[PDB]
């Protein structure tokens, strides 16, 4: 029948999985080992090549309106108001939207205004996709459900934020996941999974350098009887005294050059000698774990989690980018463009509203294009349009 | 003939209903102490008389008396269902058991002197001396009656 | 003539004795040229 | 991940729009297997024909039942039609994940532990119990000091030794030597030992190409092949009883998959021109708009 | 697991092992427990060092420290090639023993359909 | 030919090993006493006697039996390292102090009384009345070897 | 007959002894040919 028979169980879901992780990748801490992780010559990398083909996305991007002749004057409209935004361009929406690769979540608030002066005196705008950074939002319970777990009502933000150096309803607010179903309100960051491999990788690096320092192989070591020793630091004004302290001179500037060379006594006390010279080195066998390539798995480990791996050496990476692409997009397109659209009345069917389609990230190929071009042309199968012209 | 069969009934969380846990040293509510598991004079396969939920004062041996308590036995060795440490111990041989002390919301029908005589009074006082909360109201269960 | 042969590790009594032991410094703390929060600081676990 | 999977439907009636009167699904609402019953998930007939619904746990209504089985869609794999409980793929996978993390905890300790080339030191006892005794006698003051030189001794512009060459017996009284693996060192080669448990695991899901038509996107298909049978054949036909239209069987419109493989500019342009060049593709609007 | 492959071994005279059996509170008793704890924790790092008593009474030394290995020679039967050959055992009879690297696989399926 | 040299031992983390974090405030476990810093006496630069890890008094008087324990002082002003305060203070000048009490892990091997001599099982059952964990299983307690 | 053997590094106490000491010369301070401000001139951290 016409009745729900269940709950979503967000309230449940998330409770679950806020116990099986390890306690420093929980919601008020993850926070922190975000920014403790980037920091990292590898992580910051794969971020940074994962937002370089997002913002070349979204800056050539395009209204693709319907047939009728109300759609086209809409769609004209809505590129007016995406590319008017008072300090604020969608390349630079799109680079804080795609966050939630490093915290699972991204909230944006919609804020209209009126025009005064312009070519569409009277209609609504939107001023600015506020974004809210996650660092200042309410580290307690973030998001708030109904008196059952089943929906959002809100988001809250905490009262620490209106300082220098709240509650937002659900309607206001343009929420984007990943790493989770519908059920899990924070998403499940990309760095979850890497956080284990990350933690290994940088405890070898530590021991390489130490390790390197301390191999004290060829060091010089000297050997003087007792009584000159002990003489000289009783008597400081004895010739004993003095050779010392040319020793602890002349033995730390002991290099290789044109005039080094060792003289020393040869007198004979027991089966041992009494004055001696040798260089030490390792007496078995070295280290033996290579920790060379213990580092190089783990950095192919955490790289593969972003599809960045290749760098170790369509494609995964490629691919891996349309997904963050389809995801702010569906924010774009059904929760702005809708609202949009009913603040200025402008009412369409469904198959009359037009969308916006994001750029392609992958550069046209010259000479394939050309040749293609050609080969449908010289049959007659490509229509004579300006569309096709422009195209060159 | 006759058919050898045996009931697991039986829980630990049923002595010790709540804790305080302390983000630091989640030890803080324990104190460990070495008592007799085995009977100082009986066999070698002379099974522990003790049982969980028996008050244990300080000096480590059971108590007798209120004024003799300081805290409850809840050692994983002496719990219902995995008491199968029989004859592993010489007769009088010490051992260190775990005892609950303090931040714990005990049940107060299953803290019983060393005889087995429930806790009275001024035994709660001196339990709860040290900050535990001593309920006297666990619903309990009625399986099947053919009525209820 | 009761303790003269000693085997580390073979008992969890002795394993966590060390292993909460606030003064013990293990290989897991190799901070490196310069401390970073992805080392812990404590030997005993969390 | 669980073997299982399960959605209700629910239907809202229409209050404006172009279809006003008719009947739209309101929420595919997904149940998580989290939230379901512990105890007994799935409930069966009085005997083990056929199941009568599927039980949800009452802890998941609360904020920090049965539904009947016409009401939800049954998604699962790994198994027959006669188990309801589906088998998960990491089944199979687990134990090769044990053995794979525990060979990744002896890595760590091991490489930590391999105190190759440490430095020791070897002085005569009665230095060092006369500084235990004596802690403002030269002895300690000495004993100090090494116990912060050894610490501090690296390699650099001017390090160097020197120690006294007294001998008592056939050993010396004072020596420095830097300590080596007396024999042979580990054998088993814990390297290569994980790459084949990774292997082993991707395997499982088709995705161990990673190591390094085909078989990841053959595998893509199966799922993809399975979440179309429920909302081909338990959706639509529901969901056109309600508005009435009742058709013959080859006359039921079904919904196709996108492809998932994009397509090769190259390789279309030059195929079209090959069927074209002969006249076996016909004119139609739908030729045109696949450009 | 167990190729315990140079690990630490430590030689004391027995004259402190059991005098601290018998005196839990004598300075001997001290340094076995500080001895228990210490050589546990005995990593490499930035301050890893060792430093014992030079005494000897026979032509064997009081105190010593070395890392054992193995005297003599290690496995020889190559375990890993054993298994790979039983596996390709095992899929051949599937037809699908292409993953160890018109086909066989495709015959196969034939034979079921 | 002095090679000057500074030295410290110790954190605050070493003689408090863990605390009862209560949810609803922060300064549950302590409490606040005030104590002369600068010795009596001695002119104003004297690095005063008060090193951290001393058991005073409920009125804030260093403590010299089981008797007269009531808290530990951690104050940060008295931490290994923190002697920048040489001159701040007047002799007799007294300033304000932390002590922990409730709820809280101690080392046994820390806490001492005024005059130096470690703490006895009377100041220990004394301590452990205000519910504090006195515990002696601490791992470290012997150096490098020597 | 207490402190036989010593080994360093594995107490935390003996560790920022040396490690705070201002005339300690460690294996971080290799200027090289010149001096440069990448390298640390105390053994103390920051």
């Amino acid at each position: 029948r016409m009745s729900e028979q269940g709950t979503f169980a967000l309230a449940k879901v998330q409770v679950d999985s806020e116990r099986m992780k390890a306690e420093e990748i929980r919601w008020p801490h993850l926070i922190g080992t975000a920014e403790s992780m980037k920091q990292d010559a590898t992580v910051a990398t794969g971020l940074d090549m994962l937002y370089t083909f997002v913002e070349k996305a979204f800056k050539d991007f395009k209204v693709i309106p319907g047939e009728s002749e109300e759609s086209k004057k809409a769609a004209k409209f809505i590129e007016y108001c995406l590319k008017n935004m008072e300090g604020q361009t969608l390349r630079q929406f799109a680079r804080d939207a795609a966050t939630f690769n490093e915290y699972g979540l991204s909230v944006v608030e919609k804020v209209y205004t009126q025009i005064a002066v312009g070519e569409y005196v009277g209609k609504y705008k939107v001023k600015n996709l506020a974004f809210r950074p996650q660092a200042s939002l309410s580290r307690t319970n973030p998001i708030v459900y109904n008196s059952d777990g089943s929906a959002i009502v809100g988001i809250k933000q905490s009262l620490s934020a209106f300082q220098n150096y709240v509650i937002i309803p659900i309607s206001r607010v343009m929420l984007m996941n990943t790493g989770g179903s519908s059920s899990q309100a924070l998403g499940v960051s990309p760095l979850v999974g890497c956080y284990r491999a990350w933690r290994e990788k940088i405890l070898i690096e530590n021991l390489e350098v130490v390790g390197a320092t301390k191999d004290m192989g060829g060091v010089i070591e000297l050997k003087i009887p007792s009584q000159i020793l002990n003489k000289a630091a009783m008597d400081p004004s004895s010739p004993e005294a003095d050779m010392v302290r040319g020793l602890m001179s002349d033995a730390a500037n002991a290099h290789s050059g044109e005039q080094s060379f060792f003289m020393l006594p040869s007198d004979t006390k027991d089966n041992a000698p009494q004055y001696s010279m040798t260089l030490k080195g390792i007496d078995g066998m070295g280290k033996q774990y290579s920790t060379a390539q213990l580092i190089s798995d783990r950095k192919k480990s955490i790289l593969d989690r972003l599809g960045a791996g290749f760098i170790n050496v369509q494609t995964i990476h490629t691919q891996f980018v349309q997904r963050v692409n389809e995801i702010i997009l569906e924010a774009l397109n059904e929760n702005l463009l809708p609202q949009l659209l009913a603040l200025n009345d402008i009412r369409l069917p469904e198959t009359e509203m037009p969308y916006v389609k994001a750029g392609e990230i992958v550069d046209v190929d010259m000479e394939g294009f050309s040749k293609a071009i050609q080969r449908i042309g010289a049959v007659g199968y490509l229509p004579k349009t300006p569309k096709v012209i422009n195209r060159v | 003939a006759k058919a050898h069969v045996a009931t697991l009934e039986g829980n630990y969380s049923d002595i010790v209903l709540g804790r305080v846990v302390a983000f630091g040293d989640t030890g803080w509510n324990f104190k460990e102490v070495d008592m007799t598991f085995i009977a100082d004079d009986a066999d070698a396969d002379s099974k522990t008389t003790l049982f969980a939920g028996v008050l244990v004062g300080e000096d480590g041996t059971p108590a007798t008396a209120a004024a003799g308590v300081f805290g409850v036995l809840v050692d994983r060795k002496v719990l219902p269902g995995v008491d199968h440490y029989i004859g592993v111990f010489e007769p009088g041989e010490k051992v260190p058991m775990v005892l609950a002390v303090r931040g714990l919301t005990l049940n107060q029908l299953k803290l019983k002197y060393a005889d087995g005589t429930a806790i009275d009074a001024a035994g709660i006082q001196a339990l709860e001396a040290q900050g535990n909360q001593v309920t006297d109201k666990i619903v309990g269960t009625q399986f099947i009656g053919s009525v209820l | 003539n009761s303790s003269l042969v000693i085997i580390g590790g073979v008992r969890k009594d002795e394993f966590f004795r060390v292993k909460n032991n606030p003064n013990s410094y293990n290989g897991f703390m190799e901070q490196g040229v310069y401390p970073t929060p992805a080392i812990p600081k404590q030997s005993a676990w969390p």
